């Protein structure tokens, strides 16, 4: 469904602070890993994907979803990688560079369950 | 060893006590032998 | 981040005493994996 | 009460478990991490009487199959006990090296780590020697800077002794990214040994400070003298003003006055 | 009504003695019926220790030593009288011991 800046923002803060809890799951094979095994809370895709093989595979499970798959979509790749904690590391004066994530899942909450529930409840609609 | 000094020597392994006889000795007052003859 | 864990370290035993009131059970064999009792007769057999 | 099916078969996993040396642990003792009660069980196979083998190679089992609670509990009840158990009856009073890597497994999950060995040993008499051994252990170990953040601001809360010193000193040297609020309990720890000549001092304020606080304090003003307000820095020179070291003093003072508020 | 028997052991014979009359003098100025301090022999346990302890001079040798004195004493009272004395005649170096059987 049609994405806005608020929503994308607040998930990528929601990444940030329930990557901390220890609740994350980043990468392509480790979120589908999370999905199948039903641990996946909260489901973070990015809408700039080169290759749209395994998007095309989580695609048709994104349009057909089960009842304990929720999704969300971001805007890109190497920023998605950035709240992961791997893409960028960058606080007001220090900085470290990774690479960037495709889709990553938050299997723990913790610090963001009313954040993860709120943005799973305004992707209902 | 002797429970008391980290010595695999000199052990009193007699009624459990495991003192070395050089510590035993010292520890012989606290424990009840006294010098009588 | 921070706020959520300084009051799990500096008030463990209250968040321990929450965790134990609320997430205790009494040992229940049917509740553990039902394959384990599979495995208490795999291991006594030799 | 337990079944006597447990009670014979773990009696009998618990007198293999006190000479095991090597080749592969007992299948009995393997599935108790699957178990929704574990500690049931593991009292069982009797966790004083182990060898030294036995709780290295439990610890990393439990600890790599257990969640950080029930990774808490464990190295609460059984290998912060064995630890002060076999620092204390020993005569050297040394730590064997297998309850020692033990430990450094334990340290792999720092909050389980943190809340279930270190705070429970600090607050149940940690003397010289158990801090000299755990302060090396934490020396030894990689921590995960949030955990380590953490630690350290509850270590900093803790009434003072020279072996939390120790601690915070160590953790003060790791010289990672601590949030705001950490290095403001550090900035409140180094402000509580003060003077207030206004009429409200503990003991704090006229103590005997070791020279592990002036170190530590030296470590601290050395990283984050970026992170600390112009307020807070006007406290610790102030600290530095009375509670100064010969040598340290002036260079924990240089330390703060070389440094840019936030 | 209990008939009970009671063992003291004790290697200072005027703690000892001292307990031991105070049990008989209380037991008999509430009328008790009993048998009275009846007196085992002291063993005098010995322990052989060289003069020798560095390997310094001949070999010649010596003895250390422990007396060790005990008494019994048998009664008839109830449970209350039992427990009140047993409670009162508590005393460091002596070892009281009260048995209730008389298999
Ligand atoms: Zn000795």
């Amino acid at each position: 469904q049609t994405a806005e800046v608020t929503i994308e923002d607040a998930l990528k803060v929601v990444l940030r602070t329930a990557l901390v809890h220890d609740g994350l799951a980043r990468g392509l094979r480790e979120s589908t890993k999370a999905l199948t095994r039903g641990e996946a809370l909260l489901v973070v895709l990015v809408s700039s994907v080169t290759e749209a093989n395994i998007i095309k595979l989580v695609e048709g499970l994104a349009n057909d979803p089960e009842n304990k798959v929720p999704l969300i979509k971001v805007a890109d790749a190497k920023q998605l990688g950035e709240w992961a904690g791997l893409g960028k590391i960058d606080r007001e004066g220090n900085a470290r560079k990774v690479v960037g994530a495709s889709v990553v899942v938050v299997k723990n909450w913790g610090a963001e369950t009313d954040e993860l529930s709120m943005i799973m409840e305004h992707f209902s609609q | 060893q002797c429970r008391v000094c980290s010595s695999h020597t000199g052990l009193i392994r007699k009624y459990g006590l495991n003192i070395c006889r050089q510590c035993f000795r010292e520890k012989a007052n606290d424990i009840g032998f006294n010098k009588f003859r | 981040q921070y706020d959520q864990i300084i009051n799990g370290y500096e008030n463990y035993e209250e968040e321990l005493e929450e965790d134990e009131e609320q997430n205790y059970q009494p040992f229940d064999m049917s509740a553990e994996r039902s394959d384990f009792e599979s495995m208490l007769d795999d291991f006594l057999d030799n | 009460a337990l079944p006597e099916k447990v009670i014979k078969a773990y009696t009998t996993v618990g007198s293999i478990l006190k000479t095991w040396t090597h080749g592969k642990l007992p299948k009995l003792f393997k599935v108790i991490p699957s178990l929704r009660n574990w500690q049931d069980v593991i009292y069982v196979t009797n966790p004083e009487e182990w060898s030294p083998h036995v709780v290295y190679e439990a610890t990393k089992l439990f600890v790599s199959n257990l969640t950080a609670k029930e990774s808490q509990k464990f190295i609460n009840l059984i290998l912060l006990e064995r630890f002060r158990d076999n620092i204390e009856t020993s005569e050297d009073h040394s730590l064997n090296y297998h309850i020692y890597r033990a430990v450094k497994k334990s340290l792999y999950k720092p909050s389980a780590f943190f809340k279930g060995f270190l705070f429970p040993l600090v607050e149940t008499g940690c003397n010289v020697r158990e801090a000299t051994i755990a302060g090396s252990v934490l020396a030894k170990v990689s921590v995960p800077a949030l955990h380590s953040s953490a630690a350290l601001s509850y270590l900093l809360r803790l009434p003072f002794s020279p072996p939390t010193t120790v601690f915070i000193k160590i953790l003060l040297d790791k010289k990672y990214a601590l949030p705001y609020q950490t290095v403001d309990d550090c900035v409140y720890y180094f402000m509580r040994f003060r003077i207030l000549d206004d009429g409200s001092n503990g003991e704090d304020a006229t103590r005997v400070l070791p020279v592990i606080w002036h170190k530590a304090f030296l470590t601290f003003a050395q990283r984050y003298k970026n992170d600390i307000t112009q307020d807070q820095r006007d406290f610790l020179l102030e600290t530095v003003r009375q509670r100064g070291h010969k040598d340290i003093g002036p260079e924990i003072r240089r330390e703060l006055l070389a440094g840019a508020s936030r | 009504i209990i008939k009970i028997r009671i063992t003291l052991t004790s290697t200072k014979v005027k703690q000892l003695e001292n307990v031991s009359s105070n049990i008989v003098k209380n037991a008999e100025q509430h009328n008790l019926v009993k048998k009275g301090p009846v007196r085992l022999p002291t063993k005098v346990l010995k322990i052989s220790t060289r003069k020798t302890p560095n390997g310094e001079g001949s070999k010649t040798w010596e003895t250390y030593e422990m007396r060790i004195h005990k008494r019994y004493i048998d009664l008839e009272a109830p449970v209350q009288i039992v427990k009140r004395i047993t409670q009162i005649t508590i005393e460091p170096g002596v070892d009281v011991e009260v048995v209730v059987a008389s298999n």
